[PDB]
DNA sequence: TTTGCCCGGA
DNA sequence: TCCGAGCGAA
DNA sequence: TTTTTT
C-alpha cells in the first residue's frame, strides 16, 4: 500500500498513544517519508500535543507521498486494545484514505486480525508552534517533576512556576494553606539520570492549571528526564524524548488576574 | 483591546455609586466603623448589588483583602459539601485584623444556591459571628429561606431613576468627551429602563456608530423596548390599530412569535388599570395562543388572531 | 479578646438565664420541668408520669417559628440545670450511618469534658452527663439519608436527656418523631413580652424609640425578635430616632415576604376580600401567581379539592353559585390539559405561569368567599394510590386467567368478574362447606390462587360489595376452605412473574 | 469539504467571507467594523430571525480580528455542543481565564444559539462573563430571547438583525446570478422576494430549485411561473378566482371552483388560506366583526389543518367562515 | 522566628500525629520554652488525648514565649504525607501567627520544601488533667492489648474490664454470645519486656466502647507497653510512653 | 388543618 | 412477621 | 421538575 509501517510490536505504540490519550479527543497524523508526526489540541483550546515518530521506531517503514489521517483517540484506542501487545501491528493506509487499516499480525501462527477505523475529515494546520530562544530551559527526572506536581495539586488548583538564577521554584497556594518546593542545579557524574539542569537569560514566573499538568506528568511513563522550556510570552512546552522522537506538550499559562 | 465602558467605570468606592440613597449611606457608615452585619442585597439586574457589596468589602478590609474574604458566586460549585466544609473552615480559620473588621463571606448570585445548602449555613453564621460576617447578593429575595433571612439585615434595592442614571452617565460623558444633545441623553435613559448597565452599553453603542449621542443616532441602533410597543398593542381601542402594531413595530422587525406571546402575557399580568377579571380573560386567549405556537404553529394569522379574540373581550 | 461593639447586637444582648427570655413563658417551664425531673422519671422506666404527663418522654421537640428563642431555650436550660451539652445541626452530616458512627455512643456515656469541668466541685451530680441537641432537624436534607428514622429509634432508645429542634412540626417528614417526643410549642412572642427589652436597647445604644411604634416593628417582622434587634441594628447607624414619622416607610423596607404552606395558600387564595377592586389593587395578579409558586405541587390539588366549599361573595350579579361553580370546573378541565404538556418529553416549563392562572387563579376568583368548614387536603393522592394497586391486581389476575378468557382486563372487570362471583362466593352463601370442591375446581380451571380470591372480592362496588357477605362466613368454611385448598397442587400460569 | 466549491448547496456557497459581503445590516455592520478599528469590543448578543446573517457576521468578525488562523484562537460552540453547567465552569472558564495558545491576543467565545442553555448554565456564565472581561470577549446568539436569562441580557450589547430588505435581496440575488449564468425577469423576482419573507436561505434555496427546473440555462429565462412550478405555489391569479368565487358565488359553484383550482396544479390548502389572509388583510371593512370573525375562524382551520384531518371538510370551512363573515358586512 | 523546633527526622512528628489522627479533627498545640503540649477532644466527647513533646525530641529547640496553635488533623497529615521521612522538619511560626510552616530540608539533595498551613479558632481552654488518686495502676505489652481489644471487638460493641487481686478480666458480651481473657501478673527474667505489672487497692469495673478502645491502641506503634490507670467511676488512663514524653488518651467509661 | 400503598431492612 | 420511605406512577 | 420582580 501507499503507507506501510509496521511496529515490532504493538505495545510501542499502544504505550506512546496512552501518553497523551487523556488530555484531548481528535488527533491528526502527518506521516511522510521521514516517518509520523501527529498533533492534537485539548477541547478548552488551552493545550496542544504534538507527537514525533521517526522511522527507526519502526521495523519497516514506507510512506511513498505525504498524507494526514484524523481520527478519534477514543475509538483508536478501543482498536488497539482488541490486539495483542506481542503481535506486529502494522498501519496500513491508501492514497486519499476513507480509514486507517490495523493490522495485527503474529508469527508463531497464521491468524490475521485486520481492523479498518473510517477517517475524519479535520482540516487544521499545526502551525510548528515552537519559540526560538526561549527565556528559560531546564530538565530534571520525570519521577521528580511528578512528586512535585502531586504533592502541590492537593493543594490548589494553580501552580506557579518561578525561574530565577540557579533556582528553581514551585509555588501553590490554597484553601488549608500553601506549600513551596525550591531545587537547584547540580550534576552527578555518578548518575547523570538524576542531574537537574538549568540555563536562563531571562527570570520566568509563570502559573499553570492544576489538572493540566497532571494529564501532562503520564508521559513520564515514556521518559526518564522531562525538559521544560518557559517564556514570558509563550506556551510551556514540557518535553518526553522517546528512543526514536518525542512527545511534547505546549500548555498556556494563565493570565494574570 | 480596551475596557468595556461598564467594567472601566465600575465603581471602586461606596460614594461613587448613585441611587438608593440612604442605604449607601448606611454601608458608607459601616465601613467607617467597622461591625458589619450579615447583609441580604437584592433587586433588579444592573442597579448596583455585586458593585456595593464589592466596593463595601474592600473598604473595610484594605489589604487584608486576599487572605480575609471568601467570594463564591454562580459560577463556582455551591452544594452542601462546599457549605459544610469549605465554608466553615474559613469561618473557623484564625486571621488578626484590627479591631472592628471581620472575616467575610461574599454569596453572590445567593438565590440559586439550593434549599439544604441554605439551612447548612445557619449555625455557622450563628457560631463564628464574633470574627466572619456574612453577605449575600440576589435578584429574587423570597429565593433566600426565612431562617437565613432572619439572621440578616433586609437591604432591597430599588430601580434608578431617570435622574441617578442621568447623572452618572454625564460624570462618563465628561470623562470620556462625547457629544450629545438632551434628547439624546433621554432616548438612551428611556431605551435603559433603570438598568446602569444597559445604559453604558447602549451611550458605547451610539458613541462608536455615529459619533454623536442625539436621539436620531441612538434610535438607529437601539430598540425602544419592545414590552411597551405590546402594551401600546394590548391598550388600542380599535382592533385596526393594534393590528397595524403588531404587524408595523413588532412582525416586521423580527421579534419572534414566541417572544410576542410571552411578553403579552408579562404585560397583561401588570396592566394594573385594567380591572382583574378582564386580564384574567385576555390572559386565557394569550394562552390558547401561546401553546398553538409551542406546537409549531407560530404564525402572524394566530397572533392577530389573539388580537381579535383580546378585542371581543375588552368590548 | 473581642470588643462589645464588635458584636452583633443579637449576640451582645442574648438572654443569660431563662428569666431574661421574653414570651413563652409556660413553654419554657415544661421544658425546665421535663429536664428537672428526667432522672426520676428514669428511674421508673419512663412507664409513671405526673400531673403534667411529662415522665413517659425520654426527649423533647421544640418547636415554633424564626428567631423566638428555641436554641436560646434549649441551650440555657440545660447549663441551669448543670448538664454538658452535646450538639449537632445542619452544618453536620446526620445520615444513619454517621448517627450510628457517631453520637450514638453518647447515648449512654459518661462526658469526660464534663467530669474534668466539675472533677473538684463536690456532688455535682448532672456535670458528667449529657444533654443531646439537634437543632434544625427540618434541616436534613439527602446529605442525611436514614437520618429522621434513625433519630426518632434514639428518642426512644437513649439513656440521656435528647432535645430536639425544628420549625415546622406539621410537615410530612417529621410524623415518625409524633409518638415519641414531648411536643414543646413556641409561639410568637407579642409587643408586651419584649417592650422592656428593646427600650433597654435603645437606652444602652443611645437612640430615641417611640414605644407606640414598637407593636408595628412586631408586626413588620412577624414577631421575629432576632430581625427586630437586627432591624434596630441596621437603621440606628444612621437615623437615631425611630419614631411615627419613620416607621411607614421602615416597615415597608423590611417587611417579612414568607411563602406559605398549602392548607394556607389554599386559604389565601379563596379568600374573596383580594378579589375586590382595592383588595386586587393591594394583592396583586403577581401575587396570586406567586402563592401558586410557593408549592406549584399541591396548589392545583388544593384548589381543586376546596373550590366547591366556600360561600362565595364575588358572584356576578344574576349568576348563582352553581353556575360560578361550573366555570370554575371548566377552567380547572383547562388546566389539566395545560400540566399534561408541561411534563410531557417537551418539558414546557414556559406554561408555568399559565397553568398557575389555569388550575389555581381563575376558578378561585370565580368562588372565593369564606370558607363553609376547614380546609381539607387534597383526596386525589390518595385515590390515586389506591386506583394504582387495584390496576396492578387486576393485572395481575388477568394474566392468570389470560389462558382461558378471551378479553382484554378492562373486559375481564367489567364483563367477567360478576359472574366470577356468582362461581367463586355465592355458593359459599348457598352451601357452606359443600362448595369448597366446585370452588377449586373453578379456580383450578383458571389457574387462580387464594390470593386471586381475595383480590377479586375487593373489586365490587355498589350493593356488590362483599366484605361484609364475607366476613359473616363462618370461620370453619374459611378454615376448611384453605386447608383443601393448600392440601393439593395447582397449576400455574407463570412461574416466576 | 470535498472538491470544489461547486458541489456546496447555493446556501452554504454563498456564506459571506467577509464584512463586506453582509448585506440588508448596515447599522450593525458600521456599528461593530467601527468596534473592531477602534480596540472596543464590547460583549455582543445578535437577536434575529433564521437566515439573516447572524453567524455569518460573528464568523467574519472573527476571520476579520484573527485573520485567516481565527479557528484555532476563538472558542465557538452551538447547540449540537453538551454546554450544560460542568461544561460552563470547566471549559469556558479555563479558555477565559488562559492566554492564547497559538497567536498572542485577547480571547473570543462565541455561543452560538445560546438559547438553547439551561438556566443553570446561563446564570453561571454571569460572574465569567464580568470576570475575565479585561481579556474575554463574548458573543451571544439568538433567535428567542424569552429563553435568555434577565441577566445575561443586561451583561451584553443588543444588535437585532432585522428581516432582509428588498434592496438588499435584489443586490444579492444579482451577485448570483452573474455566478451563474442565470437570468431572472422582473416578476419573477418579485414573487421571489415575496414568497421569502427577508430569508436569505428561502432565495437561495429556490433560485437553486428554479435553475434545476429550466432546460437549458444558458438560454432558459427563469419566469415566475417557473417559480410557482418548483415551489408548488398557488399563482396570484388563482388565489384571486377563488375568492371572487367565495365572495360572489353560491355555494355549489364557489365548491366546484376551489376543488377545480386546486385540482389544476395540486395546490395545498394551507397555501390557499394564506394566500386569501394576505389579500384580506387590504381590504376596507365597515364593520369590526367581519375582521373578528374572519381572522378567529381562519386561525382556526389553519391549527386543524397543521394536525392533518380531512382536507375536503376543511375547504369546505374556508368557504363558508369567509361567507359568513361577510355576511356582517351588510 | 519566635519559635523553631527541629526533628533531625520528619519520621518522628508524622508517627506522632498517626498516634491520634483517626479519634478526633481539632488539636491545639501549647510551646513553651519546656516543649509541647497538645490537647484533644473528640466530637463526642467521650475521648480526651493529651501529647507531651520535651525539649530531648528535638535536635534543636527555641520558642521565646509560650504560643497556641490551633490545627485540623486531616490538613497536618496530608501536609506530613507530602514530606520525606528521612528529612529534616522544623516547625516555625512568628509572633502571634495566622499559620505554622513545615519546613522539610534534604541536604545531601540540597532540596528544601516549605508548607505553611493555616490555624483554627479553637474556643476552648484546656482542661485540668492533674494526676489522681487511682484504684487500679497495670501495665503490659501493647500488643497483647492489641490482639485483646481487636479480638474482643467483634463479639460485643462494648468492652468490660475487671481488676481484682491478681486478676485482670476482659469481657464482651453481645450478638455472637460472651467472650473473656483472664490474665494474671507474671515476670519473665527471659524477656522482662512482656511482663504483665498490676497493682491493686480496690477492686474495680468499668465498661466502654468498642469503637473508642479500637481508636486508643492504634498508639501501640509509639510504645512497645502500654500502662491502665482506673478508678471506682472516672475516666480510664491509657498512656504510651514516647521517648522524651507520652501519648495518653483518658475515656470516660459507660454508665453504671 | 397532610392520603394510600407499602420500601428496604430488621 | 412487622414497618412505614417516598411518590403519585390509574 | 420551577416563571418572574419594578
Ligand atoms: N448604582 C450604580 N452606580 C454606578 N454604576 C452602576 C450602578 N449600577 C450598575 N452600575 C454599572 O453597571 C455595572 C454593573 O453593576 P453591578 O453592581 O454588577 O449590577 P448588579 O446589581 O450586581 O447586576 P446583577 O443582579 O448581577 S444582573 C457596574 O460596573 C457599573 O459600571
Ligand atoms: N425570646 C427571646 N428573647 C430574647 N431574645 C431573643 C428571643 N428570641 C430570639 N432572640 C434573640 O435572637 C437571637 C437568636 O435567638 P434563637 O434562640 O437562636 O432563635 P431560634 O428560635 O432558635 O431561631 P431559628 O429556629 O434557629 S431560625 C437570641 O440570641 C436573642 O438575641
Ligand atoms: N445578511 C446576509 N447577507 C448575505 N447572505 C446571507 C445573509 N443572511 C443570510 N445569508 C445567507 O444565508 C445563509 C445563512 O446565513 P446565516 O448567517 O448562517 O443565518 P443565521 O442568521 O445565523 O440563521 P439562524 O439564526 O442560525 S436560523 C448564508 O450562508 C448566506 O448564504
Ligand atoms: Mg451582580
Ligand atoms: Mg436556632
Ligand atoms: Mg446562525
Amino acid at each position: 500500500s501507499m503507507l506501510e509501517a509496521k511496529f515490532e510490536e504493538a505495545s510501542l505504540f499502544k504505550r506512546i498513544i496512552d501518553g497523551f490519550k487523556d488530555c484531548v479527543q481528535l488527533v491528526n497524523f502527518q506521516c511522510k517519508e521521514d516517518g509520523i508526526i501527529a498533533q492534537a489540541v485539548d477541547d478548552s483550546r488551552v493545550l496542544l500535543v504534538s507527537l514525533e515518530i521517526g522511522v527507526e521506531a519502526f521495523q519497516e517503514y514506507r510512506c511513498d507521498h505525504p498524507v494526514t489521517l484524523g481520527m478519534d483517540l477514543t475509538s483508536l484506542s478501543k482498536i488497539l486494545r482488541c490486539g495483542n501487545n506481542t503481535d506486529t501491528l502494522t498501519l496500513i493506509a491508501d492514497n486519499t484514505p476513507d480509514s486507517i487499516i490495523l493490522l495485527f499480525e503474529d508469527t508463531k501462527k497464521d491468524r490475521i486480525a485486520e481492523y479498518s477505523l473510517k477517517l475524519m475529515d479535520i482540516d487544521a494546520d499545526f502551525l510548528k508552534i515552537e519559540e526560538l530562544q526561549y527565556d528559560s530551559t531546564l530538565s530534571l527526572p520525570s519521577s521528580e517533576f511528578s512528586k512535585i506536581v502531586r504533592d502541590l495539586s492537593q493543594l490548589s488548583d494553580s501552580i506557579n512556576i518561578m525561574i530565577t538564577k540557579e533556582t528553581i521554584k514551585f509555588v501553590a497556594d490554597g484553601d488549608i494553606g500553601s506549600g513551596s518546593v525550591i531545587i537547584k542545579p547540580f550534576v552527578d557524574m555518578e548518575h547523570p539520570e538524576t542531574s537537574i539542569k538549568l540555563e536562563m537569560d531571562q527570570p520566568v514566573d509563570l502559573t499553570f492549571g492544576a489538572k493540566y499538568l497532571l494529564d501532562i506528568i503520564k508521559g513520564s511513563s515514556l521518559s526518564d528526564r522531562v525538559g521544560i522550556r518557559l517564556s514570558s510570552e509563550a506556551p510551556a512546552l514540557f518535553q518526553f524524548d522517546l528512543k526514536s522522537g518525542f512527545l511534547q506538550f505546549f500548555l498556556a499559562p494563565k493570565f494574570n488576574d | 483591546l480596551q475596557l468595556p465602558w461598564v467594567e472601566k467605570y465600575r465603581p471602586q468606592v461606596l460614594s461613587d455609586i448613585v441611587g438608593n440613597k440612604e442605604t449607601i449611606d448606611r454601608l458608607q457608615q459601616i465601613a467607617k466603623d467597622g461591625n458589619m452585619p450579615h447583609m441580604i442585597i437584592s433587586g433588579m439586574p444592573g442597579i448596583g448589588k455585586t458593585t456595593s457589596v464589592h466596593c463595601l468589602a474592600h473598604e473595610l478590609l484594605g489589604r487584608s483583602y486576599a487572605d480575609g474574604v471568601l467570594e463564591l458566586n454562580a459560577s463556582d460549585d455551591r452544594g452542601i459539601d462546599v457549605v459544610r466544609n469549605q465554608i466553615k473552615h474559613f469561618a473557623q480559620k484564625k486571621l488578626h485584623l484590627p479591631p472592628g473588621k471581620h472575616k467575610i463571606v461574599i454569596l453572590d448570585e445567593a438565590d440559586s444556591m439550593t434549599a439544604g445548602a441554605q439551612q447548612a449555613l445557619r449555625r455557622t453564621m450563628e457560631l463564628y459571628s464574633n470574627s466572619t460576617r456574612f453577605a449575600f447578593a440576589c435578584n429574587q429575595s423570597n429565593k433566600i429561606i426565612e431562617p437565613l433571612q432572619s439572621r440578616c439585615a433586609i437591604l432591597r434595592y430599588s430601580k434608578l431613576s431617570d435622574e441617578d442614571v442621568l447623572k452618572r452617565l454625564l460624570q462618563i460623558i465628561k470623562l470620556e468627551d462625547v457629544k450629545y444633545t438632551n434628547d439624546g441623553l433621554e432616548a438612551i435613559i428611556f431605551t435603559a429602563e433603570g438598568d446602569m448597565r444597559q445604559a453604558i452599553n447602549n451611550l458605547q453603542s451610539t458613541v462608536a456608530g455615529h459619533g454623536l449621542v442625539n436621539a436620531d443616532n441612538v434610535f438607529k441602533i437601539v430598540d425602544s423596548p419592545h414590552p411597551l410597543i405590546v402594551k401600546k398593542m394590548l391598550l388600542a381601542s380599535n382592533l385596526e390599530d393594534s393590528i397595524q402594531i403588531l404587524r408595523t413595530d413588532l412582525w416586521k422587525k423580527g421579534y419572534s412569535s414566541i417572544d410576542i406571546v410571552t411578553t403579552s402575557f408579562r404585560v397583561t399580568k401588570n396592566l394594573a388599570q385594567v380591572k382583574e377579571s378582564v386580564r384574567l380573560e385576555m390572559i386565557k386567549e394569550i394562552g390558547l395562543t401561546h401553546m398553538r405556537i409551542l406546537e409549531g404553529v407560530g404564525t402572524y394569522l394566530q397572533l392577530a388572531s389573539m388580537l381579535a379574540k383580546i378585542h371581543k373581550l375588552n368590548n | 479578646v473581642v470588643r462589645e461593639e464588635d458584636k452583633l447586637w443579637t449576640v451582645k444582648y442574648a438572654p443569660t438565664n431563662l428569666q431574661q427570655v421574653c414570651g413563652n413563658k409556660g413553654s419554657v417551664m415544661k421544658l425546665k420541668n421535663w429536664l428537672a425531673n428526667w432522672e426520676n422519671s428514669k428511674k421508673n422506666s419512663f412507664k409513671h408520669a405526673g400531673k403534667d404527663g411529662s415522665g413517659v418522654f425520654r426527649a423533647a421537640m421544640l418547636y415554633g417559628p424564626p428567631g423566638i428563642g428555641k436554641t436560646t431555650a434549649a441551650h440555657l436550660v440545660a447549663q441551669e440545670l448543670g448538664y454538658d451539652i452535646l450538639e449537632q445541626n445542619a452544618s453536620d452530616v446526620r445520615s444513619k450511618t454517621l448517627l450510628n458512627a457517631g453520637v450514638k455512643n453518647a447515648l449512654d456515656n459518661m462526658s469526660v469534658v464534663g467530669y474534668f469541668k466539675h472533677n473538684e466541685e463536690a456532688q455535682n451530680l448532672n456535670g458528667k452527663h449529657f444533654v443531646i441537641i439537634m437543632d434544625e432537624v427540618d434541616g436534613m436534607s439527602g446529605g442525611d439519608r436514614g437520618g429522621v428514622g434513625q433519630l426518632a429509634q434514639f428518642c426512644r432508645k437513649t439513656s440521656t436527656p435528647l432535645i430536639l429542634i425544628c420549625n415546622e412540626r406539621n410537615l410530612p417528614k417529621m410524623r415518625p418523631f409524633d409518638r415519641v417526643c414531648l411536643d414543646i410549642q413556641f409561639r410568637r412572642p407579642d409587643a408586651n413580652s419584649i417592650k422592656s427589652r428593646l427600650m433597654t436597647i435603645a437606652i444602652r445604644e443611645k437612640f430615641k424609640l417611640d414605644p407606640n411604634v414598637i407593636d408595628r416593628l412586631i408586626q413588620t417582622t412577624r414577631g421575629d425578635i432576632r430581625q427586630v434587634i437586627n432591624l434596630l441594628s441596621t437603621i440606628s447607624t444612621t437615623t437615631k430616632t425611630i419614631n411615627h414619622e419613620n416607621i411607614n416607610e421602615i416597615s415597608k423596607a423590611w417587611e417579612k415576604n414568607i411563602a406559605l404552606k398549602p392548607f394556607d395558600i389554599a386559604h389565601k387564595m379563596l379568600d374573596g376580600q383580594i378579589y375586590s377592586d382595592i383588595g386586587s389593587r393591594n394583592f396583586t395578579l403577581n401575587d396570586k401567581i406567586a402563592l401558586y409558586f410557593d408549592d406549584f405541587d399541591f396548589t392545583p390539588l388544593m384548589i381543586q379539592e376546596n373550590y366547591l366549599s366556600t360561600r362565595p361573595s364575588v358572584l356576578k350579579p344574576g349568576q348563582s353559585h352553581l353556575e360560578a361553580v361550573a366555570e370554575a370546573a371548566n377552567c380547572i378541565s383547562l388546566g389539566d390539559i395545560v400540566e399534561k404538556k408541561i411534563r410531557s418529553s417537551e418539558q414546557l416549563w414556559s406554561l408555568l405561569p399559565l397553568h398557575a392562572v389555569l388550575s389555581s387563579v381563575y376558578p378561585a376568583s370565580k368562588v372565593a368567599g369564606h370558607m363553609a368548614g376547614r380546609i381539607n387536603f387534597t383526596a386525589w393522592l390518595g385515590q390515586n394510590s389506591k386506583s394504582a394497586k387495584y390496576y396492578r391486581l387486576l393485572q395481575e389476575i388477568h394474566y392468570h386467567t389470560r389462558l382461558g378468557t378471551s378479553t382484554d382486563k378492562i373486559g375481564l372487570r367489567l364483563d367477567y368478574l360478576p359472574t366470577f362471583r356468582k362461581r367463586l362466593l355465592d355458593p359459599f352463601l348457598k352451601q357452606g362447606a359443600d362448595a369448597i370442591s366446585s370452588v377449586i375446581e373453578v379456580m383450578d380451571d383458571y389457574y387462580l390462587t387464594k390470593e386471586d380470591w381475595d383480590s377479586i372480592m375487593e373489586f365490587f362496588v355498589g350493593p356488590d360489595v362483599t366484605t361484609a357477605i364475607i366476613k359473616k362466613i363462618p370461620a370453619t368454611v374459611k378454615s376448611g376452605f384453605t386447608r383443601k385448598y393448600n392440601s393439593m397442587t395447582h397449576p400455574v400460569a407463570i412461574y416466576r412473574t | 469539504e470535498k472538491r470544489s466549491k461547486e458541489n456546496l448547496p447555493w446556501v452554504e456557497k454563498y456564506r459571506p467571507e467577509t464584512l463586506d459581503e453582509v448585506y440588508g445590516q448596515n447599522e450593525v455592520i458600521t456599528t461593530v467594523r467601527k468596534f473592531v478599528d477602534e480596540g472596543k469590543l464590547p460583549h455582543l448578543l445578535f437577536y434575529g430571525p433564521p437566515g439573516t446573517g447572524k453567524t455569518s457576521t460573528i464568523v467574519a468578525l472573527a476571520r476579520e480580528i484573527y485573520g485567516k488562523n481565527y479557528s484555532n484562537m476563538v472558542l465557538e460552540l452551538n447547540a449540537s455542543d453538551d454546554r450544560g453547567i460542568d461544561v460552563v465552569r470547566n471549559q469556558i472558564k479555563d479558555f477565559a481565564s488562559t492566554r492564547q495558545i497559538f497567536s498572542k491576543g485577547f480571547k473570543l467565545i462565541i455561543l452560538d444559539e445560546a438559547d438553547a442553555m439551561t438556566n443553570a448554565a446561563q446564570n453561571a456564565l454571569r460572574r465569567v462573563i464580568e470576570r475575565y472581561t479585561k481579556n474575554t470577549r463574548f458573543c451571544v446568539l439568538a433567535n428567542y430571547a424569552h429563553k435568555l436569562t434577565p441577566a445575561l441580557l443586561s451583561r451584553c450589547t443588543r444588535f437585532r438583525f432585522q428581516p432582509l430588505p428588498q434592496e438588499a435581496i435584489e443586490r444579492r440575488i444579482a451577485n448570483v446570478l452573474v455566478h451563474e449564468k442565470l437570468k431572472l425577469s422582473p416578476n419573477a423576482e418579485k414573487a421571489l422576494i415575496e414568497l421569502s419573507n427577508g430569508d436569505m436561505r428561502r432565495v437561495l434555496n429556490v433560485l437553486q430549485s428554479c435553475k434545476a427546473t429550466l432546460d437549458n440555462p444558458d438560454e432558459d429565462e427563469i419566469s415566475d411561473d417557473v417559480i410557482y412550478e418548483c415551489c408548488g405555489a398557488p399563482r396570484p391569479s388563482d388565489l384571486k378566482a377563488v375568492l371572487k368565487s367565495i365572495l360572489e358565488d353560491d355555494w355549489g359553484t364557489a365548491h366546484y371552483t376551489l376543488n377545480k383550482v386546486r385540482s389544476a396544479k395540486g395546490l395545498a390548502l394551507i397555501d390557499l388560506i394564506e394566500g386569501i389572509v394576505k389579500i384580506l388583510e387590504d381590504y376596507e371593512l365597515q364593520n369590526e366583526e367581519t375582521r373578528v370573525h374572519l381572522l378567529t375562524k381562519l386561525a382556526d382551520i389553519e391549527y386543524s389543518i397543521s394536525k392533518g384531518g380531512n382536507d375536503q371538510i376543511q375547504g369546505s370551512a374556508v368557504i363558508g367562515a369567509i361567507k359568513a363573515s361577510f355576511e356582517n358586512e351588510t
